[PDB]
């Protein structure tokens, strides 16, 4: 997960493909404010 | 004159790191000087206290005193 | 200064603001012996001790740096009060390498 | 912690946020009994209101070099702003919700900002370092909006459409 | 237990008096800085009144430089840590522009006047239909549940305010 | 697969939105007949000739006949920017 | 106080880069007893002494 | 069981060569000195030690004695059930005689 | 003991669990505390997390030798571990609801596991010392799930249920 923000600096081809990792992050950091709130 | 101030150079560095190392340990040798006498000081001001004196007998002086003007109160 | 130096003592030891009195006691004795230093003052001659000692301990990145924050330093403001504070820095310096032993093994002696 | 990080937010300066002017605002080193680890996110969390005051002096320079277009490249991004301001608003009714927040949601809710802020400050510096005025600024702008990472295009797109606007009042009276 | 971040305002309330008393001590005044109570909802209405240019208990109105001074302290700023000290001043400010056109504009009336222009007078009469509009607007003003909801909300007067207000500071007088 | 959907769908969004710059050169190579790809990389190997009495020149390798009607119809489309049209 | 905040953010640096191991609100007290005059030798000396005695009581 | 003082307790017994009580004042004086802040001399580098001991050996001409030594080095490192092996080596180092 | 015993069961080692990958585990039992009766029937039960590790590695080796089945029929075996492993912390609060339950609870458990676990382990291992792939491993697995023990022979039927479901993916389009 450090490794793959790495990758996240800030072709297209190549942009839209790292930005596909990022928008795949919102629904893991969605599981996160999840599992934070059992534990609070 | 050039190899001489060379090896002038690199004995002044190896000299500083000595002198530092010699500077450090009359610190910490302080230390123990003063760290032994506080230890000392500790175990003499109690010996002093029990033995110079009866704590048993100043405790009874009050004793005493604070009976003897009960009494003297109902009186 | 007793406010400044026993306010010390709580933090050191983290705990006690009564329970610090041994020490309190004990840092204004050590106070109270009168140190002679090796070298008083110059701004340059302190800078160079911190410098070689970078070196030294193979954090030469960081010696390039701390050169940086020195200039930085002055501008912010200027200390008259420097040598004795980058002293202080200097003789809590530690290398990157080793332990020193256990000392949380060495209370039960 | 939950007003006093949207004021942090906007860019202000907190006396737990010191302001050095080396590095914009940032969270000051090491604050005792807060692990040191939770900081290193929140010097991210203040990246994003650092460059955006580098953000306001860009627009108040030019309102309140010269150029009709450069004040009509400050009402081409303050609409960018506006999903971003309208965030800090949705942060604020969440707080009265359950005022325990952790900093995780807040952390969650800028990752879509992350990547929209720096880009447009990148922008907004090879403006300022060619000296651009007037027209040409359009052609850079557009280019820009030819762009990866659909948020940022079409926020590049905004800013393209007011100083368009620009032209489209001299091109209107002389034609 | 919670860290600071959970532990809702007080927390780090306790943090930032904790804080501030560490580098309190090497600056030396008569008396150091200490924090007199507002409440949040306390101060939110005493900058709706700053808005019209009145005064209330952190505001001091200065007829030196026509502005208005909020409290430089550790004077409470919320629970934020001296921001508001900072965030307040820009909006106290916005409200000092409001106050200068109000002046302005019941000096420019002739009937303290018969040498100054006809002209310079009709400025005046479209001047105080923007005056009126911001006294309905201040009434507007609550809910704030934040200093924000009101300082982005004349985010869009403010740039206004700014043009608005100092195209009159030079001096331009009549058909000028 | 066929055990749970979700790792279909996580390489489909990979899929999805890595494809997608690549595809709109293509849709604007066809409605514009020029496509915006620079002169220091070639990226998809389709090319525009700056000379007036050649059309394009496909770059080698430095699906595939569906590959074969992009070359066709860009030449075509390329063509017809340069004609006027009646 | 403007003043006093800015020094303490590059000090901060040397400190943390030279390894001496002081939190914030204790970097504060040294520069307040070097301020008011004292031997560098004595100063060193005791936090060196304090540190040595606070992880042995602690453990 | 092998706390810093029992350790200590048995180093007097037997050397003295006496019992546990009259090596008792011997003990106290021992427990003084252990106390006594000493600040760490190595703080880097086993390699450095080792290059002493070597000197040590060459110095008293005892060279056969420092070619056994370097490869028993090897060995002891090898077999790592010491994680402390400097501090020995520079105590080895101090009882260095012919 | 019970806790280091419930996560040594799922395959996290100890080094009162040694296990030294692959070649073998040893009990490392040379406890005290522990009885020599209470730990002879704790190396019973570790030799079903010896099983219970020889089977997820090969899971994980060919889900992430050729044969589109091997790993169909890996995801057909973790829905057979799915109440094992559900069966784990169900027993993590059993010695939260009281402690005063012991190792013999743990015995009680893991014997309606015992019937499944070295008889579905020599079935892979049968399939791997062949090297066997393809559609026969379905052949495989189903000329076992002919055979008995009455949970074996349901569970089976469930492993050949899914990698049959992908067989059946191939014939619907190839129709």
């Amino acid at each position: 997960v450090f490794r793959l923000q790495k990758f996240i600096d800030e072709f297209r081809t190549y942009q839209a493909f790292m930005w596909a990792l990022y928008k795949y992050f919102i629904s893991f950091k969605e599981e996160l404010t999840e599992i934070e709130k059992c534990i609070i | 004159a050039i190899q001489i101030n060379f090896i002038k150079n690199m004995i002044e560095e190896t000299l500083d790191d000595f002198r530092e190392a010699c500077h450090r340990d009359i610190v910490n040798l302080q230390v123990e000087m003063i760290k032994q006498f506080h230890i000392q000081s500790s175990e003499i001001q109690m010996l002093l206290e029990r033995y110079s004196l009866n704590e048993s007998l100043v405790s009874e002086i009050e004793k005493l005193r604070e009976e003897n003007k009960r009494l003297r109160a109902n009186f | 200064p007793n406010v400044l130096l026993q306010n010390l003592c709580c933090r050191i030891l983290g705990k006690g603001e009564a329970d610090v009195a041994q020490q309190f006691q004990y840092a204004v004795r050590v106070i109270g012996s009168n140190f002679a230093p090796t070298v008083e003052r110059d701004e340059f001659l302190v800078t160079e001790k911190i410098k070689k000692e970078f070196v030294r301990q193979r954090r030469e990145a960081d010696g390039a740096l701390f050169s940086e924050l020195h200039r930085k330093l002055q501008s912010q403001g200027v200390l008259k009060n420097r040598w004795s504070i980058l002293y202080l820095l200097l003789s809590l310096s530690e290398d990157p390498r080793k332990q020193p032993n256990k000392t949380s093994s060495f209370a039960a002696l | 912690m939950i007003h006093e990080l949207l004021l942090a937010l906007s860019g202000y300066p907190g006396s737990i946020f010191t302001w050095n002017k080396r590095t914009g605002l940032q969270v000051s080193q090491d604050i005792p009994f807060l692990h040191p680890g939770e900081t290193s996110v929140l010097n991210r969390l203040c990246k994003l209101g650092t460059d955006y005051i580098r953000f306001t002096e860009f627009i108040e320079q030019y309102t309140g070099l010269h150029g009709i277009y450069l004040r009509a490249f400050c009402r081409g991004l303050d609409s960018i702003l506006q999903p971003y301001r309208q965030a800090l608003l949705d942060l604020e009714q969440e707080f009265l919700a359950d005022p325990h927040l952790s900093i995780s949601h807040i952390n969650y809710s800028l990752d879509q900002f992350h990547l929209l802020f720096p880009s447009i400050m990148v922008v907004v510096e090879q403006i300022k370092s060619q000296k651009i005025h007037g027209c040409q600024i359009l052609e850079t702008v557009y280019k820009h909006s030819c762009g990866g990472l659909p948020p940022v295009r079409s926020a590049l797109e905004k800013t393209l459409a007011v100083c368009h606007g620009v032209m489209y009042k001299q091109l209107s009276a002389w034609m | 237990e919670p860290y600071v971040t959970e532990a809702g305002r007080e927390a780090f309330d306790k943090l930032y008096k904790l804080h501030e008393g560490g580098l309190q001590i090497l600056s030396a005044t008569t008396l150091q800085p200490q924090l007199v109570l507002l409440e949040e909802t306390d101060l939110v209405k005493a900058v709706l009144n700053v808005l019209i240019g009145v005064v209330s208990s952190t505001f001091s109105y200065n007829q030196a430089l026509q502005s208005f001074a909020v409290k430089q302290g550790v004077y409470i700023s919320g629970t934020s840590p001296d921001n508001v000290s900072s965030l307040l001043t820009q909006v106290a400010e916005y409200g000092t522009y409001y106050t200068r056109l109000s002046h302005f504009s019941l000096l420019t009336v002739l009937d303290s006047s018969h040498s100054n222009g006809l002209v310079f007078q009709a400025f005046t009469s479209g001047l105080r239909k923007y005056l009126q509009y911001y006294r309905a607007c201040v009434l507007s003003t609550p809910a704030s549940l934040t200093l924000l909801t009101i300082s982005f909300l004349f985010r869009k007067l403010g740039r206004q305010l700014r043009y608005l207000a100092e195209l009159c500071c030079a001096f331009p007088t009549g058909v000028k | 697969g066929e055990a749970s959907e979700q790792t279909v769908s996580l390489l489909f969004c990979l899929w999805v939105e890595t494809v997608r710059p690549y595809l709109e050169i293509v849709d604007e190579w066809i409605v514009h007949g020029n496509l915006f790809d620079p002169a220091k990389e070639f990226i998809i190997q389709r090319n525009k000739d700056v000379p007036f009495n050649h059309r394009d020149f496909w770059y080698a390798t430095y699906l595939k006949p569906v590959l074969k009607q992009i070359i066709m119809a860009g030449k075509s489309m390329q063509l017809l920017k340069n004609l006027k049209c009646r | 106080m403007s003043a006093v905040r800015e020094t303490m953010d590059v000090l901060l640096e040397i400190s943390r880069l030279l390894n001496t191991g002081l939190d914030m609100e204790t970097l504060s007290i040294c520069v307040r007893l070097c301020e008011q005059g004292i031997n560098p030798e004595a100063l060193s000396s005791v936090i060196k002494e304090l540190r040595r005695a606070s992880d042995t009581l602690k453990a």
